[PDB]
């Protein structure tokens, strides 16, 4: 009942499905050949959520899995959990994007769009009553900022009504991977603030300072690293799946955390993440966990939460919890930092219990909060295109595929008039 | 009654020892790309076929 | 031949409702699966369990209750659980989306294809009962399924039937311990619902049931069941005079035609006492001199009013347990001469004194110790102005910025109903003040 | 308290000084030994050991009260045998003082009288008769029930597998009413007011 | 007569204890039980729900996936739930994913083609033996679970 | 609704009990078991303290045995 | 309630914390695994005052150890007891001190005092009513004196009511630990003066003088001597633990102590210590007890106090003992040394009691005095450092971090005008 399906788009985001995936099928007792075996009643209750039924007692994801080149999804279909995916889905193209976006955009990934939405089509009319779609890719590649962005437009105006997620991750300024990457970021959120109901940027330099200084693991990997995002994304649909005192859907989290239209950009976090060497020190109480929840170090955004003054915020606290003890510490966490917290609007906290813990653990949080830091983001990316664009360096790759700079020019006003009219607010006094 | 059977600490019970065979030091603090990082002795299981 | 059918709408009312059938599913001698127990075969005699109760020509006794709601996870749960086979399995509507707190959107969109099926449903219980005194509705504020339906409910309740009574047991946001943050704003609109619709309507306030838990009950670690247990218990002393023996009994009737002084102003404060935990409950002498004053006490006041800052109206406490009326008299006079709690200048008797004979009924499990003699108060003061006050207040910083205005004018709600609601609530407070002036 | 050296013994040292001292001030009906026989009925298996519960309450009947920190302080010392329950039998071993022998030939004269045939083991009736004949003058020298009527002022004490009184038991049973008095005179005085006996 | 000793007790390291072992879930026996009911009458998970009226909403396993005949909604979920199935480790493998390296995912509705015919018959989705026609199961007179039996 | 006790410890009686009652020479009101009834309460009351603290005692265990499991 | 939490930096205030975690241990029957083997109740009930808590009932110390290089850290973690304290309350550079103040306070311990107020934020809130906090480090030290400093004028900052407690280790010039110590130490005091709440200060030589004197032992070391500070800072918190006949806590002490805010040093003391040789007959009553305690020779001080007038002095006794006869006593020394008291404050000593002696003893004390015997520590320390300024010798390597050569000239005028100031009361009279 009032499920989502899944659609995801480009390597990383094939990538991160790939996981999210096999974290999901774990919470349900979904084994990786498709059969059941579950252990409690709840398991089967609304399972909906997420899986459609088949003959056959297998279970089948509803994703739907886009990339512009071959390899990316060649591979899913290689490690653990690469059989749930129907294989009639996949839609796979022939020569790639080459990390540029118009030719995954504009020419090409649209050329391919034919099928794609097609198949969208018959999946969210499957369903009894669809609750969303949330979508995953990388900004930092020119086909899945473009085809996932190429994507998002065409099915908002397709459903005005039914809410819409994006999970997008933006290049930070240190730990760089691509030297066009000040273009396609920049010029791509222009078509995702317009459209894009919702939005949860992740930004690659979080990920290894959180793993350096949270995890003390030596060695992390590209699959770790996967892995703390995909047990966040439950978090935000985790209260929607099970049974618990105060249900809160996609919808009410969208009706309490953006003020006005124009700001739908969130920075999100997971806890608690105990390194194995000091597990056995701490302890788990919940004003323990509320502390490493609004923290600074353990946020998934390099922004620093400090820089400024929150706007509105919910976390969802998961597992079996008394309230009591969760108002007093939360009216604790506002009424301490009146600085940090803007004047205008009280009660700016969220709350929502879940009865249902991860396997293994008993309490935890996620955390989903609009925070005007987040101008630090998209005033750093945008600083960097005006350094690339004022000598019109890489420019003819772009150009020679029907868009030209004039649509630079607008994207770039739009652009710095969302960084001003951001602060606008930050400045306003009653 | 009920005696101790060893000193318990006060000033001057311990004034053992400072003259042991050899003197060595392990570094357990180390400092990298600006993050703590120190061993992990005293954590090590063995082995199993587990 | 005197029933009373239970209206629940909003998850609120659907966990309070819950928990508030227990408390008389065991004071009646049913247990869960709905006939008396094997054990005990003496025929039958009794009958008290009419007045929340139907008979079905077949052992099974079906409660006289409808739920509503927009969002089917928290109905799922009693439909799952132990008490499956008791609740009437068609009359509890479910829902396919949520209102997501939108006080428009289950008000003018989505609560019009469940509005059909609800007043369809209690129409016909209506037909079944032969005395009926009135109905109870049990609903939240904080979230706007709540608002939105049970807004729309009484609405059409107060045209179709007329002169029978009606109660209301709302609640609103605490003062500070806030779980949403638009309830303020539909907090507002929700008040012109039952402002002119309902006859009474009951404060029950969060954070004072967390107070009175901390202090009396000894528990650190509270949890929303434990919560629940108090408010049932207050339903239970306020009809527990319809279902028993008394020598002094007051109906459903005749609390609306005592404790509201004008046709505005008909909003009461309701407190409970005592509430002391079986670790010490019973450690103290439980006299009937202490328990009344407990009442009055500002500590006490379930709802987070501070009493004193107001004059008191008219009071009609309902004492259940082992009471002579000698007691009732020695205890109640000395209240009157105190200084520190006062009556208005025109209202030299304010006391409405009824007396019942049941004991209070202590559930397996619980923290309310089962004592002989318990004291229910359900007031109104002037000191209501606090609370409506605030909520003023805290209206007024946000629409000044029109933060948030958008989504209740892109819903289907006129951007101009908010410029009518506000003037009422202003214009609430001038009458709450003006008849507190002494001639 | 800081019980890490001879505390210990300033914890039982002194806890012993405060229960003694109620006994004495009671100095009635209230006897050691009741406390001897009354832990039988907290045993079940008559090993000699109670939880911490048990041992509390069962103090707390008799009517002495402590302080939380000596019940752990009585825990340890008698806890010989490292099982978290204290060992009654040392208990009552303790709070069971030597006797003077002052009181000792003041007994085993009183003994003396009692065994005109220098058996050692006395019949049941026989001190039955002397106490009762003190308390009234023309009591009668006969009755319909006086085994059994007069039976009823002993059978306080035990009687050894032939039924008579032993020499070892009965000393002991003068003794243990040596904790509720404490004066030594009073304690004599005692004898002959309930013997008639007087020799010192 | 020594030195001072550190150790109280002689309690050895959990590093030299024997091993670890399988009581990893001794939490997570009741770890899946609700708390919006329950705590209300029992203390354990809720026990495996064995009949629903309508409307449930979610998810009875057996409805969707095969179409069922007609019957009363509350005749036809008691079959697919008190049935066999929807259970049992058929292959073994774990739900966390290890167990992957152990099965194969081989089917036995296979065997050649090509130089005549490349159609292959269908996987063990099909019905046989069962081929019965319908009035052949809704029609009988007394051997069927007695509608009003209800032992007492 | 009705009322059919005239107080919480007593019945209306057999008519065979009011001989008289004619004059105001019999009242009933003076309970005459005061100090017997509020005797037996006494004790009664206690066992209901007994019995909570002790089912309230043991729930502490459980619970204590839930959070030191976790340990 | 009313924990305190202890922040300790540099080698001396390593070292000094080391020993005195492991004294505290010991006093509560704490085994160095952290699991609990207590005997009676009077070493729990209380045990709050410097614990967290944690899952499995294992106590972590709640400390905060900083420096600005490895080599002390490493050593105190590798001996016993030094499980203890866990990884994540450490703070540490890669740097080094270098015996100078300006690397430890303008450059250097700046880049890093940001976490240290950030780990020890994390303590003062979690506890639920701070009582305040004490302070470990060495003024002849250049972090140890130096980054400490800078911990001491933040939080004074951050908290204008909690009380403030340091242990201070001046370096007598007659054992020259550092022919940089004349500067750092008067560099020193400015900021000690007006941010400490309380001072407590201790000459090395005394130590030593203690050591050879009373003790009568072989061969120190500087565990020994590590050992008699450890338990002085018992005596001053003790009576907060242990329930007793008066209770005494730490802020009762500062009221009564401190006759004015500009004059809040104090010398402390220990007793008894009896050496092998000479405990064999030494008697045991209260008249020993206060016999070795006013003393001359055995405080802990260089500056021997008999030079001056006594102002305010305050007795913590240990243990069972009559109240009679330590107030008999307290009224025998105020009389027969009548001039040895000042004038305008009669009966100017405090006593206390507490119900629980250190293991292995029966009595025990510990001394507070604020005696105008101090002004011999600065004046030899201010007239050193006038000596070795006017030719401004050493003086580049301060002015090598942008300190000023008004700085100097400032703290001499400060240091030189409380004593100035300290010693007009001496000469006062009534
Ligand atoms: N006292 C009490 N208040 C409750 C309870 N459940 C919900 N509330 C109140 O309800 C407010 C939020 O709305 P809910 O009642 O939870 O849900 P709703 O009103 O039906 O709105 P929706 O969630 O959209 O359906 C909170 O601020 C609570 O104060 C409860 O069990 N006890
Ligand atoms: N954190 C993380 N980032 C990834 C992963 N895979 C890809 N990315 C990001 O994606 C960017 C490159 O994306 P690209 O392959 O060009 O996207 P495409 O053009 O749609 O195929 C890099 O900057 C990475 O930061 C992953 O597994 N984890
Ligand atoms: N008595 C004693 N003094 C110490 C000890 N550790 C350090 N000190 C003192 O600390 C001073 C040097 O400290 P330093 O290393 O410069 O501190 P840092 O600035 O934090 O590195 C010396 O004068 C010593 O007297 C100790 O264990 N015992
Ligand atoms: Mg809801």
């Amino acid at each position: 009942m009032r499920e989502i399906v899944h659609i995801q788009g480009g390597q990383c985001g094939n990538q991160i499905g790939a996981k999210f995936w096999e974290v999901i099928s774990d919470e349900h007792g979904i084994d990786p050949t498709g059969t059941y075996h579950g252990d409690s009643d709840l398991q089967l209750e609304r399972i909906n959520v997420y899986y459609n039924e088949a003959t056959g007692g297998r279970y089948v994801p509803r994703a739907i899995l886009m990339d512009l080149e071959p390899g990316t999804m060649d591979s899913v279909r290689a490690g653990p959990f690469g059989q749930l995916f129907r294989p009639d889905n996949f839609v796979f193209g022939q020569t790639g994007a080459g990390n540029n976006w118009a030719k995954g955009h504009y020419t090409e990934g649209a050329e391919l769009i034919d099928s794609v939405l097609d198949v969208v089509r018959k999946e969210a009319e499957g369903c009894d009553c669809l609750q969303g779609f949330q979508i995953t890719h990388s900004l930092g590649g020119g086909t899945g900022s473009g085809m996932g962005t190429l994507l998002i437009s065409k099915v908002r105006e397709e459903y005005p009504d039914r809410i819409m997620e994006t999970f997008s991750v933006v290049p930070s300024p240190k730990v760089s991977d691509t030297v066009v990457e000040p273009y396609n970021a920049t010029l791509s959120v222009h078509q995702l603030v317009e459209n894009a109901d919702e939005c949860m940027v992740i930004d690659n330099e979080a990920l290894y300072d959180i793993c350096f200084r949270t995890l003390k693991l030596t060695t992390p990997t590209y699959g770790d690293l996967n892995h703390l995002v995909s047990a966040a994304m439950s978090g935000v649909t985790c209260c929607l799946r099970f049974p618990g005192q105060l249900n809160s859907d996609l919808r009410k989290l969208a009706v309490n955390l953006i003020p006005f239209p124009r700001l739908h950009f969130f920075m999100i976090g997971f806890a608690p993440l105990t390194s194995r060497g000091s597990q056995q020190y701490r302890a788990l109480t919940v004003p323990e966990l509320t502390q490493q929840m609004f923290d600074a170090k353990n946020m998934m955004c390099a922004a620093d939460p400090r820089h400024g003054r929150y706007l509105t915020a919910s976390a969802l606290f998961r597992g079996r919890m008394s309230t009591k003890e969760v108002d007093e510490q939360m009216l604790n966490v506002q009424n301490k930092n009146s600085s940090y917290f803007v004047e205008w609007i009280p009660n700016n906290i969220k709350s929502s219990i879940c009865d249902i813990p991860p396997k293994g653990l008993k309490m935890a949080v996620t955390f989903v909060g609009n925070s005007t830091a987040i101008q630090e983001m998209f005033k750093r990316v945008a600083e960097q295109f005006t350094a690339m664009f004022r000598r019109k360096a890489f420019l003819h790759w772009y150009t020679g595929e029907g868009m030209d700079e004039m649509e630079f020019t607008e994207a770039e006003s739009n652009m710095n008039d969302l960084v001003s009219e951001y602060q606008q607010y930050q400045d306003a006094t009653a | 009654y009920n005696l101790p059977k060893t000193v318990p600490l006060l000033p001057g019970h311990c004034f053992p020892d400072h003259l042991k065979e050899s003197h060595h030091k392990t570094q357990q603090f180390t400092l990298v790309n600006n993050v703590h990082c120190e061993k992990t002795n005293y954590i090590e299981e063995k082995n199993d076929p587990y | 031949m005197r029933e009373v059918i239970s209206i629940h709408v909003g998850q609120g009312g659907i966990q309070v409702g819950n928990a508030c059938w227990e408390l008389f599913c065991l004071e009646h001698g049913i247990q869960p699966d709905g006939q008396m127990p094997s054990d005990k075969t003496i025929g039958g005699g009794d009958d008290a369990f009419n007045t929340f109760f139907s008979e079905t020509g077949a052992g099974k006794h079906v409660p006289r209750a409808v739920f509503l709601d927009l969002e089917p996870t928290v109905i799922d749960e009693v439909r799952t659980g132990t008490y499956r086979q008791l609740f009437h399995p068609e009359q509890l509507i479910s829902g396919k989306e949520d209102a997501a707190n939108n006080f428009a959107r289950g008000h003018y969109t989505i609560g019009k294809e469940i509005v059909d099926l609800c007043l369809d449903r209690i129409r016909k219980l209506a037909d079944n009962c032969t005395g009926l005194q009135g109905f109870l509705v049990f609903n939240s504020v904080g979230g706007g399924t709540g608002s939105g339906l049970g807004s729309l409910l009484l609405e059409r309740l107060s045209v179709d039937y007329g002169k029978k009574s009606k109660l209301g047991f709302t609640i609103y946001p605490s003062p500070q311990v806030s779980t949403a943050v638009v309830e303020p704003y539909n907090s507002i609109l929700s008040t012109h619902s039952l402002l002119e619709h309902t006859d009474v309507a009951v404060m029950l306030d969060n954070e004072a049931i967390y107070d009175i838990c901390r202090r009396n009950l000894d528990i650190e670690r509270p949890t929303y069941t434990n919560l629940n247990r108090l408010i049932a218990q207050v339903i239970s002393s306020l009809t527990a005079s319809l279902r028993f023996d008394g020598a002094l009994n007051v109906d459903i009737t005749e609390f609306q035609t005592n404790l509201v002084p004008y046709p505005r102003i008909h909003f009461m404060l309701s407190s409970y006492a005592p509430i002391i935990s079986a670790e010490k409950a019973y450690h103290e002498q439980l006299s009937v001199a202490e328990i009344t004053n407990s009442a009055f006490e500002p500590a006490n006041m379930m709802a987070k009013c501070d009493p004193r800052h107001g004059k008191y109206m008219a009071c009609s406490m309902m004492y259940r347990g082992d009471v002579v009326p000698k007691d009732v008299n020695a205890s109640i006079a000395t209240i009157k001469t105190k200084r520190t709690i006062q009556f208005v200048d025109w209202c030299p008797t304010g006391f409405k004194v009824g007396i019942n004979y049941q004991p209070p009924t202590v559930v397996p499990g619980g923290d309310l110790a089962k004592v002989m003699r318990a004291v229910c108060m359900i007031s109104n003061s002037t000191a209501i102005a606090e609370v409506f006050s605030r909520l003023d207040h805290k209206f007024d910083l946000m629409y000044a910025k029109r933060a948030f205005v958008h989504w209740y004018v892109g819903e289907g709600m006129e951007e101009g109903e908010f410029s009518e609601a506000r003037e009422d609530l202003a214009a609430l407070e001038k009458d709450y003040e003006e008849v507190g002036i002494e001639t | 308290m800081s019980l890490y050296g001879v505390g210990l013994n300033v914890q039982v040292d002194r806890i012993k000084t405060e229960f003694r001292l109620y006994v004495s001030k009671q100095k009635g009906g209230l006897n050691v030994r009741n406390l001897r026989r009354i832990f039988e009925q907290l045993d079940y298996q008559q090993n000699g050991q109670l939880n911490l519960d048990d041992f509390k309450a069962g103090l707390n009947k008799f009517g002495f009260f402590l302080k939380n920190v000596d019940y752990q302080c009585l825990l340890k010392y008698f806890d010989v045998e490292q099982n978290g329950n204290v060992n009654y039998l040392a208990f009552l071993s303790c709070i069971s003082q030597t006797l003077n022998q002052r009181r000792a030939n003041f007994v085993l004269k009183v003994f003396d009288s009692i065994d005109s045939e220098q058996k050692g083991a006395v019949h049941p009736f026989s001190l039955a008769e002397r106490l009762e004949v003190v308390k009234n003058k023309d009591y009668q020298i006969g009755s319909k029930t006086r085994e059994q009527l007069v039976g009823e002022y002993v059978a306080q004490f035990h009687k050894n597998q032939d039924g008579l009184i032993t020499r070892d038991e009965f000393v002991s049973y003068y003794e243990d009413l040596g904790l509720g008095i404490s004066s030594d005179q009073h304690f004599i005085e005692i004898l002959q007011t309930q013997w008639g006996i007087k020799e010192d | 007569q020594y030195a001072y000793d550190f150790n109280p007790a002689k309690t050895q390291s959990l590093q030299s204890r024997p091993i670890e072992h399988n009581k990893f879930s001794a939490w997570t026996g009741d770890q899946l039980y609700r708390t919006s009911y329950g705590t209300h009458w029992t203390s354990k998970p809720q026990e495996p729900k064995t009949h629903v009226p309508p409307g449930y909403a979610g998810y009875i396993p057996g409805l969707k996936p095969n179409n069922h005949y007609g019957a009363s909604y509350g005749e036809i979920a008691k079959n697919c739930l008190s049935n066999p199935k929807v259970a049992q480790n058929p292959f073994k493998l774990a739900s966390t994913g290890f167990n992957y390296q152990r099965h194969d995912f081989r089917d036995p509705s296979l065997t050649a083609t090509t130089h005549k015919f490349g159609a292959q018959t269908l996987l063990k989705n099909h019905p046989s033996i069962d081929q019965k026609s319908n009035q052949w199961q809704s029609q009988t007179h007394d051997s069927f679970r007695n509608p009003l039996h209800k032992p007492n | 609704m009705k009322r059919v006790k005239e107080s919480y410890f007593r019945e209306h009686p057999h008519w065979s009990d009011i001989n008289g009652c004619s004059g105001a020479k019999e009242f009933e009101g003076e309970d005459l078991a005061y100090d017997a009834r509020i005797k037996y309460q006494k004790e009664t009351q206690k066992q209901w303290i007994e019995q909570q603290i002790r089912e309230k005692k043991m729930r502490e265990e459980a619970e204590r045995n839930e959070e030191r499991a976790y340990a």
